[PDB]
């Protein structure tokens, strides 16, 4: 019916992210970060040349693993800000200017990622729902592609 | 005191209690950029682009939100030097051209300090550790 | 393979686990939101009942047949003449799919971590593999189920 | 279908009669039962099971049939509170009878009448009220774009 | 197979279900009931700690072991070379003993069936089937769990 | 042992920093501080882990010790309300020892010294009496037959 | 329209500042705002209200305008969880606009943009999504039949 | 009459009444259910709302607009200007109906039943009898409510 | 900011929530005080005749119970012009030979600030409201 991200998905996403996440190590964090990205490469062989300046090409090595510890924060204060949409706008355009100024990272991208989190997530969170997950996924996307390209 | 081992392992429990899930984020963040504020309302000025004039809106409490998440990163990686110093330096960049002054970052290390031990209790607020592991984060985003 | 025994107690389990009233429907939206976590490529063969939306109207009924469907087989479990005819009936349902066996392989893996997760501790994997087996084989005539 | 009061009704004297406790045995007596009652009340109608081996209803084809019947039955009344899927439930069942030619929509009606008569005899109070009220519009489902 | 998600999952649900105090005690007598009850010829394997009866001083002390050794193996999985040398120190520990290798399979169904039943329907039983596999390869060192 | 009471708090602070969703590297890293520590209090026991590969303690061979022994101490502690259990427990952990030549009953109060100083620094509101009260009767449990 | 959640959030955050007890003075201050708001976006509106002398908008005819109008807005939100009775509620509004010629969809969707605007000014922790959920689906259906 | 006094205590007593939520919808529905047992044949006049089955959408959608209708008036009771252009506007969507004023009498007697009896013994009476009449005299402009 | 109609409303509201109805307004008069007297002590020779060296006294209470009233019967008019600003100017009068410094009155304004806030929740204060509409108040009160 409604792709809208409701109060009800949002506290499940949260759920979701939550009985997966490491409050304290990032052994957690990262192992799911890479995967997500390996996912990601191998679906989109280009996207792997927006990351060069974070080592792209070598998911392992220690300037991506600090790379996919700022992704996996970025989406967990997003999550997180679920909660209060008035600061989530802003922390999702704060978000978006980030991810402009740099060619290549379109709303395709974001499609693309989205279908690697769709992946990733069922193999490490337990009770997955896929369709809740997605639905505020996009919610969150859609704040960070605001003035991107198709 | 040092940032040993078990220091870190403290700062990581001790930080996972006080900033925890997602619910209690807010008013973590606020009571400590309040403070913040309050000893030493000068630093506002540098926080112009997001309502550093008033910390209720919803500009700063996303800056408020991003802090905190610098905070986490850290924290996270203390028991990872290689992946801490590539983020202790990252975050030393967003400042490099902003000119904190080291009794700034002195003065956010207390905010931070009164916000945990606030959020856990003086009962169990190891002074020590947060202290020594703090100072070694600060010293990282000030290149060193 | 699926003893007497195993049938009486495979039987007793799945009474527990399957329940009454609602308790059906999220038994089934359970196993189904499994099957489709262990294999997401597996979601896209049921398009004919909207399995794009799990909530939707016609999902659910596909979820309240498949059950009804485990049920029945597993009721007849200690008679071979009527269990058979219905394993060959279904058969006769999914072979113009022409579905990938191994999908009943992972199906199984569901209805396990489902009836288990649900019965509690007591539960009789070695049973349960062994007895859905038969209505594996029975249904896809594979002889991957032997 | 019918009010939330009737069908709770309807589904608690059902699953009196009818639940994963209850043997496949058991299931097929009240099949036969039904069947039975059925063809004495359309004889014409039998014949319209000769796939199902009805030429002896103690055969596993036929009990296998009577079987998948209660079971469809039974989803219809668990589902009486949910409209939505119900609809869904009973257009799928409605075209597995449209395609069988020589099915009439009065044999539906007939089973009803032997649902009606066969019940009560195995139900504790049985409430023909919050039954009609429930059974019918459900068979009327099921016999949708009959003849 | 076991790959890193996996071993994260398998970490996870092992330690909602193993939790803490005298649970892990429940825990304990659990798997052991069914791993009896699914062979009970193996009980005959352990005389040396009293399994004749499962409530004596002597077997509880084994279920303990037993069940800390499944969660500091599983604790490393994130971890090769440590993980590795533990398994190959367990292996040591079985190897004298001539254990038929069926066993521990009949030991992964038990467990599975344990930790399921203890987590519920979002029990991930290829996950661990999968990991499961890995543990008893290198306890047993042989190539039936490859 | 130790009381119920007191039992209760060891148990409860200790689970605070090592649980079944404790990372195994932090269980190494309070390992290596343990035996670092015990090290330098006596220096003459390293040679005991020899076998374990203690001449470099990040190896996975000393990992994997350590995280054996931190295994031990959990449930040791995860049973001082169950004297039966425990005494059988600590009878097992002391012919694990006993059998490794060299080893001074002296060491494992030095261990005991060890623990009482590096946990402190691990656990919030550390109560070193409690801790004492249960800890020690652990300590000659498992050196009983040591020289 | 929207979920029992969204709406929840949504009629309580509304009934903080309308409802039965606020004096209409402070009814038609947020009707001022509003109103004056709509005309800076679409200026070509303003027009479309002389018959409640839009001249004045401070006018028993114009003040009774707005009150009339978050009236409705208040019935609307009071009953997102009426599905039915709000899909009759917002034809019944959507018939009293289409009448008024001069109406564009477009108008609507700028009234949305200053409701969403104005009420963060005065609800405490205002929520956007929840709102954006639940008014959009009102506006749609208010305006449905619109040029 | 109804004096700036008795406006005042209406407004509070219909605000405690009214309530919120679905309260309204429960308020409203016994305030009609009134009307139509008062006066059986006012239920015809409703044909345009489906009165015939009260429980309907289309129903209680002019339930709701009725009490909303009462709260906008009785909310502006204390601004002259705002109330007399409202109560015309009220006037402006009646008067196509000619309707028997006689009904509006029965109307307050329905809605002093049911604030009143949702209200509590405090129910001033009088107070709502003057200040209605107000209301019905801007709505009908019969001085039958002088 | 501006004290719109809008910023009115607003501030009437949490101002209701803040001071009540008449059981946490002792308390509520409290928390602003010690916060004025604490920043700014000298402020005390002012109230030598309410007892200003000792505000848990029933003089002070009672002073304490007036200025809030004052406060009150300010923001009850915030949508009344006209007679918000004959009340303004009575205020004034009752303080026109009191050499009140426009610095006394900023931080009487931050203490009412802090205690609303702390009375409702920094959760939900709306900081520039309340600064534009209460410093109209004050500037009403110092003739302007
Ligand atoms: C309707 O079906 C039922 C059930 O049968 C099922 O459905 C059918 C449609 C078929 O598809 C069947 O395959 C399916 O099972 C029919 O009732 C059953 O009929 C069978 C006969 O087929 C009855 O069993 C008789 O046969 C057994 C076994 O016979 C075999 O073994 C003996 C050795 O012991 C050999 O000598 C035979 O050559 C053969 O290989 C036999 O033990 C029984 O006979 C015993 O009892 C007699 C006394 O009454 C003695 O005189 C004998 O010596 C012997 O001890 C059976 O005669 C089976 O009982 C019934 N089942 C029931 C519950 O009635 C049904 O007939 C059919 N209706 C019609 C008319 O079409
Ligand atoms: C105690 O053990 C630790 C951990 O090692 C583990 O434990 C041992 C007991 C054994 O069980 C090991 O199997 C187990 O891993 C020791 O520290 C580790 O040691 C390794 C190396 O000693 C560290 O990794 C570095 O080593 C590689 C070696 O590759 C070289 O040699 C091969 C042929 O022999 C050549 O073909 C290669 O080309 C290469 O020359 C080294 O290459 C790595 O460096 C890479 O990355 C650099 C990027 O900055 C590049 O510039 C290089 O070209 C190269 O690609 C690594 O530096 C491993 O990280 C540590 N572990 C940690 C985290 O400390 C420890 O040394 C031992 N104690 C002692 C004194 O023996
Ligand atoms: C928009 O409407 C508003 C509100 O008015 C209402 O809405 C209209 C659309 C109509 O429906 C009106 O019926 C309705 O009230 C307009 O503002 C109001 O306007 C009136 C006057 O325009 C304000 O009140 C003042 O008016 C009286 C007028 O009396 C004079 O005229 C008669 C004969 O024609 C003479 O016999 C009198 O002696 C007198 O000269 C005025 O006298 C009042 O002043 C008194 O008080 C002063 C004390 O300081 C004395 O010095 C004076 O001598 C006198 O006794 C009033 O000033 C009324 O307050 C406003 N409402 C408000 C609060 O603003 C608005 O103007 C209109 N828009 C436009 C531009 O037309
Ligand atoms: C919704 C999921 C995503 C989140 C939460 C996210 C988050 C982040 C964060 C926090 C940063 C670092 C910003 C900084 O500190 O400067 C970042 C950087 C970046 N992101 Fe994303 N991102 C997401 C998706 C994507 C996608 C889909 C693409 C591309 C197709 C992308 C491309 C980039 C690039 C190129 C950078 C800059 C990396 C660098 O050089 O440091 N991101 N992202
Ligand atoms: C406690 C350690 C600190 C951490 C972890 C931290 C972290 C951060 C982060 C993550 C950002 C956002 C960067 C971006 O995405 O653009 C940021 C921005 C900023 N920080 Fe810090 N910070 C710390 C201390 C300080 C101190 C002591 C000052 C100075 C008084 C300061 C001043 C700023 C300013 C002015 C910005 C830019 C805000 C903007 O306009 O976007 N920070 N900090
Ligand atoms: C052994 C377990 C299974 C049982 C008891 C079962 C049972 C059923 C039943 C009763 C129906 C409805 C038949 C009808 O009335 O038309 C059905 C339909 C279907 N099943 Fe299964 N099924 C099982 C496994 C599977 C598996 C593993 C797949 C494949 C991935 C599958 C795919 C389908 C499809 C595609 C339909 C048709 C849905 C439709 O009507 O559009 N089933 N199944
Ligand atoms: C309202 C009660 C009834 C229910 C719940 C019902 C249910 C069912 C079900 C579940 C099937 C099997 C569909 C499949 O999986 O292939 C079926 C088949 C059939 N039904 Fe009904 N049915 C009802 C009444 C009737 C009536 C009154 C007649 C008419 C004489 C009838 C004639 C048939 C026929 C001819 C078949 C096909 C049998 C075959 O496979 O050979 N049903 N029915
Ligand atoms: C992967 C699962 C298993 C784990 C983690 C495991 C772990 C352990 C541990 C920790 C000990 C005690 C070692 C010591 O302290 O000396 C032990 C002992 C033993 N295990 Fe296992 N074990 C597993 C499976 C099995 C299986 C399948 C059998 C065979 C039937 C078995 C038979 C034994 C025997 C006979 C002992 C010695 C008991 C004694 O002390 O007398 N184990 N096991
Ligand atoms: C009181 C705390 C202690 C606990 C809980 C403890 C526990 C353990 C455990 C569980 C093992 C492994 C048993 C196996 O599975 O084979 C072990 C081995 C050993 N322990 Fe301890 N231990 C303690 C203190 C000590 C002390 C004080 C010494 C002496 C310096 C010591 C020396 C050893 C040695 C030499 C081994 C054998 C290592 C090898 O396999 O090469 N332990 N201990
Ligand atoms: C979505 C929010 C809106 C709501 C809830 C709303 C509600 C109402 C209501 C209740 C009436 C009075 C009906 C009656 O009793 O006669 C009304 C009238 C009217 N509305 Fe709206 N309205 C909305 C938006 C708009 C917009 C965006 C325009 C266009 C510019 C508009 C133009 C009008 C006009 C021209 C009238 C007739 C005024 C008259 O009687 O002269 N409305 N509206
Ligand atoms: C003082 C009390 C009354 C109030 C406040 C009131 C209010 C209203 C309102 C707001 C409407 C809907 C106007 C619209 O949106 O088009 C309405 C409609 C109507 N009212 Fe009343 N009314 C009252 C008394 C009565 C009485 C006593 C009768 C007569 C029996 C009556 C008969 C009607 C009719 C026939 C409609 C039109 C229904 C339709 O839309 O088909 N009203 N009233
Ligand atoms: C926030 C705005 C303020 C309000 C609403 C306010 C209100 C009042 C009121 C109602 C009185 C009692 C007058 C009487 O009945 O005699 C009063 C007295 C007084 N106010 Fe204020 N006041 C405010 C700010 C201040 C400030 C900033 C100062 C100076 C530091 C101040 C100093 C005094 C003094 C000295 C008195 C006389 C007390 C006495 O001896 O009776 N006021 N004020
Ligand atoms: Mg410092
Ligand atoms: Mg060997
Ligand atoms: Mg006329
Ligand atoms: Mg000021």
């Amino acid at each position: 019916s409604s792709n809208s991200c409701t109060t009800e998905d949002r506290r499940e996403m949260q759920l979701m992210w939550a009985n997966v996440w490491s409050a304290q190590f990032t052994g957690r964090r990262l192992a799911i970060a890479q995967a997500v990205f390996k996912d990601l490469f191998a679906h989109v062989p280009d996207a792997v040349g927006l990351f060069d300046r974070v080592h792209g090409t070598e998911i392992d090595s220690s300037e991506f693993k600090a790379h996919c510890i700022r992704v996996v924060n970025g989406l967990d204060s997003a999550i997180g800000l679920l909660s209060d949409p008035s600061t989530l706008n802003e922390q999702l355009s704060h978000l978006a200017t980030q991810h402009q100024e740099r060619a290549g990272v379109t709303k395709g991208g974001f499609s693309a990622i989205a279908q690697s989190f769709l992946r990733v997530m069922p193999q490490v969170a337990s009770c997955f729902n896929p369709d809740a997950w997605s639905r505020c996924f996009n919610r969150i996307t859609n704040g960070m592609t605001e003035g991107l390209a198709e | 005191s040092e940032c040993g081992p078990l220091q870190r392992l403290k700062v990581k429990r001790q930080w996972a209690e006080a900033y925890g899930s997602g619910n209690g984020r807010e008013e973590f963040g606020h009571f400590i950029w309040a403070n913040v504020f309050k000893v030493a309302p000068s630093a506002r000025d540098m926080f112009k682009r997001v309502r550093g004039d008033n910390i209720y809106t919803p500009a700063f409490r996303a800056h408020a939100t991003r802090v905190l998440g610098g905070l986490d990163m850290c924290v996270a990686l203390l028991d990872d030097e290689s992946v801490l110093n590539t983020q202790l330096a990252h975050l030393a960049s967003q400042h490099s051209s902003r000119g904190v002054s080291a009794e700034q970052y002195n003065v956010v290390e207390h905010a931070v300090m009164m916000g945990v031990e606030h959020e856990i209790g003086q009962n169990v607020f190891d002074k020590d550790a947060w202290q020594a592991c703090l100072d070694v984060i600060t010293s990282g985003i000030q290149g060193n | 393979d699926c003893n007497i025994l195993q049938r009486l107690k495979v039987k007793m389990q799945w009474a527990k686990a399957y329940g009454f009233g609602t308790e059906r429907a999220k038994f089934g939206n359970s196993l189904w939101t499994s099957i489709f976590n262990y294999a997401p490529d597996a979601r896209d063969l049921f398009k004919s009942v909207k399995s794009e939306d799990m909530r939707s109207p016609q999902f659910k009924a596909h979820i309240a047949r498949v059950i009804g469907g485990l049920d029945r087989v597993i009721s007849m479990f200690d008679n071979e003449d009527a269990l058979n005819a219905d394993l060959e009936h279904l058969k006769s349902q999914h072979d113009p799919r022409g579905l990938d066996a191994l999908n009943f392989v992972v199906f199984g893996k569901a209805l396990f971590a489902t009836v288990g997760g649900q019965f509690g501790v007591c539960f009789d994997l070695p049973a349960w593999e062994s007895c859905y087996k038969v209505i594996a084989m029975g249904i896809t005539g594979n002889d991957m189920f032997s | 279908f019918c009010s939330e009061a009737d069908a709770t009704i309807v589904i608690k004297q059902w699953n009196q009669i009818y639940n994963a406790g209850i043997g496949a045995k058991s299931r097929w007596t009240m099949g036969n039962e039904i069947f039975s009652s059925l063809f004495k009340l359309k004889p014409e109608s039998e014949v319209l099971f000769n796939n199902v081996n009805v030429a002896n209803m103690s055969s596993g084809a036929f009990h296998a049939h009577t079987v998948r019947v209660l079971s469809g039955l039974d989803m219809g009344i668990n589902y009486l509170n949910d409209a939505g899927t119900l609809t869904s439930l009973t257009a799928h069942l409605a075209a597995q009878h449209v395609a069988r030619t020589g099915l009439k929509a009065v044999y539906f009606d007939a089973m009803g009448k032997v649902l009606m008569t066969v019940l009560p005899s195995l139900i504790d109070n049985f409430n023909p009220d919050a039954w009609r009220n429930c059974l019918l519009p459900l068979k009327n489902a099921i016999a949708k774009g009959l003849p």
